[PDB]
DNA sequence: ATCGGATGTATATATCTGACACGTGCCTGGAGACTAGGGAGTAATCCCCTTGGCGGTTAAAACGCGGGGGACAGCGCGTACGTGCGTTTAAGCGGTGCTAGAGCTGTCTACGACCAATTGAGCGGCCTCGGCACCGGGATTCTCGA
């Protein structure tokens, strides 16, 4: 019929790690999808502006780090930047 | 056409809204005031909704148009 | 070997790279930007789903409904700032009564 | 015979409504109102079903929130009732007017 | 008929010098905070983030502008709250209510 | 550089409040106001310093403050915006 | 001979400049050939509409140089230019004279 | 030295046709320049967002019109769109 | 405070569906490999402008005090708001019908990116004088005590 992509299955895979026996309904999955979209758009927009300021064109893993430091609040920023640098380290090898 | 449909927002409805918000004793003149406030809010949102619809050459106000109209005003909405 | 598994993630690094490229953000998307961004998004959705499940458990249910996401977010103190302006549908209000009102 | 003291049913309703998540305004009169407010901007408007509800949901989270502030202003004047000069202050402080 | 033209000790009661300072400040447009104390305050606050920054001389000034245009505006709102409570003084419970309603505390 | 917030003295707060339009100050405002101003300054200089150390330099420019302001909803015209 | 693209439309603001900014600002993959013209027209209309009130103010104040205070007056005295610039702060613009009525003596 | 750009001379050419005898200051010129930049960014960003929802791949003279009609308040919108369409007509037929 | 009861709410068993969770094909978005090229990293260097220090001066801050206006507490009056009961009314729900208009696909072409040669608009550096800030001395208004 009509193909529309969403973050439902990944949200489900994460739920099955944080709580191995609970299950999201349909409305709550729609809400989590909208939340992921919103946060993605915030971080991407801030990284774009932050690259435009220093007169560059590559949006590399430094701009995303600085944008996470700007957007996310005090504590979430630390754990988010930690998870990010850990993942890029475990990916570049 | 329709006319004077704002009176459908009854007294018990505003009463229940206030009760959810935490109020305990509502004055008498409130109902008219909140009717005016709600009408203003709805006008401001539906204006942008209809603009977003017109731009796409459509005649049905989609749900994403209302979501975008609300987001453009710093009031996002999760679930549509 | 998908590029997400190579990082030890659950979010689709490929799809995030595609979105960053095709969203008109910058001229040349880097290499380790989608990995970082997918990791951040995964961390955040885990951090919110954990409290959502907790809230749904205390209410003796096994399904997470918007009431539980509302509770999980608004009860926290740093997610309530991130989602400071959103209105989760079917969410309701956090129960609270001003002390002056109750007898 | 028996009569709850004036004002004690207020808190019961407060706890009953703050705990649920239903929609407080009747759905059909609100559909009519939203459908006739948009008559000033176009005429052949159709208002897809899940749009109206969308609006309605937002249009509750506004009013409730507004009352959460109105009460404060009332409590500021050493009061209990929320008279219509509270809504105006609560809307002028946040820049809505 | 003639040609028309355009030209041809003490102690003020409390509350009058205030109504004069209001009129003489609401018409001026200079900065109302000393510059060296604000310099030092900005430099001292930026220690908690990075040790030794250099604060180009237009940065500091910039901040000062905003730091006025915030406080002033804040006071306006608090004023209303005071007038709302049927009084004339502005109290700390007014600033807190303004900041709460306005969204800065929640 | 310790305990400089006392540099926002009482007459400066009086003048700000006069320009704000208030008539009869209380006596406790002069500490609530310093607290508010310190919170605002921290919230702005944090993002200013982030913007200035992302660009690999050690001088807080005026564009950094303008950006850190515009990002919180409060723009500012006149300083190279 | 050449003929500036902003002179074929009766505009003063540059159209080639606006077009280069739209192209190299990463707003979209393609820029219509008449979008910069429309945008430059709107820009010069807004700047003329504000400069006119600024000059009116600077003249009704017996000066002959537009100055930030005059722009602040021209904006905050209007009703629609005030919503377009409800969040901005105009450096060195002061504030608008206003005193509540509960405060004025009786 | 490196040459940076602004809207100084164009704001001046507009001032010298709205008030043929007044003259702008320097700080007021910088304020008008940052104002023009800010409105430019607002309008172009909204136009982009709007030329994205509709999946178009270009930002045409109608995305700009709808952006101007969304961002600008009640009456400024009508005059702005009139000046815009007049300029675009006078430009296309030349 | 003490009961007595009367209303409301919370607890637990039965049952009943419909929405969530899982397995299936299958289509295209993601992964691998390789190349070319320009964007970013790195070394040199230069000069701007930030920091630091110092002396004078004088504007602004600090302190103390007298008292009058304002905040706050305490009472009576009365009205307008809540609670309960008996009415009306239209919301909601189910079921039918139907037609407008969203949505998707193929064909064609008008339009914007790209590239080359060029040339004049505007940008940086130089004067320079008129608008504006400053000062002084009138008139002119406003507040307050009598």
């Amino acid at each position: 019929k009509t193909r529309k992509e969403s973050y439902a299955i990944y949200v489900y895979k994460v739920l099955k790690q944080v709580h191995p026996d609970t299950g999201i309904s349909s409305k709550a999955m729609s809400i989590m999808n909208s939340f992921v979209n919103d946060v993605f758009e915030r971080i991407a927009g801030e990284a774009s502006r932050l690259a435009h300021y220093n007169k560059r064109s590559t949006i590399t893993s430094r701009e995303i780090q600085t944008a996470v430091r700007l957007l996310l609040p005090g504590e979430l920023a630390k754990h988010a930047v930690s998870e990010g640098t850990k993942a890029v380290t475990c990916y570049t090898s | 056409v329709l006319r004077d449909n704002i009176q459908g927002i009854t007294k018990p409805a505003i009463r229940r809204l206030a009760r959810r918000g935490g109020v305990k004793r509502i004055s008498g003149l409130i109902y008219e005031e909140t009717r005016g406030v709600l009408k203003v809010f709805l006008e401001n949102v539906i204006r942008d909704a209809v603009t977003y619809t017109e731009h796409a050459k459509r005649k049905t106000v989609t749900a994403m148009d209302v979501v975008y109209a609300l987001k453009r005003q710093g009031r996002t909405l999760y679930g549509f | 070997k998908t590029r997400s598994s190579r990082a030890g993630l659950q979010f689709p690094v490929g799809r995030v790279h595609r979105l960053l490229r095709k969203g008109n953000y910058a001229e040349r998307v880097g290499a380790g930007a989608p990995v970082y961004l997918a990791a951040v998004l995964e961390y955040l959705t885990a951090e919110i789903l954990e409290l959502a499940g907790n809230a749904a458990r205390d209410n003796k249910k096994t399904r997470i409904i918007p009431r539980h996401l509302q509770l999980a977010v608004r009860n926290d103190e740093e997610l309530n700032k991130l989602l400071g302006r959103v209105t989760i549908a079917q969410g309701g209000v956090l129960p609270n009564i001003q002390s002056v009102l109750l007898p | 015979p028996h009569r709850y003291r004036p004002g004690t049913v207020a808190l019961r309703e407060i706890r009953r409504y703050q705990k649920s998540t239903e929609l407080l305004i009747r759905k059909l009169p609100f559909q009519r109102l939203v459908r006739e407010i948009a008559q000033d901007f176009k005429t052949d408007l159709r208002f897809q079903s899940s749009a109206v509800l969308a609006l309605q949901e937002a249009s509750e989270a506004y009013l409730v929130a507004l009352f959460e502030d109105t009460n404060l202003c009332a409590i500021h004047a050493k009061r209990v009732t929320i008279l219509p000069k509270d809504i105006q202050l609560a809307r002028r402080i946040r820049g809505e007017r």
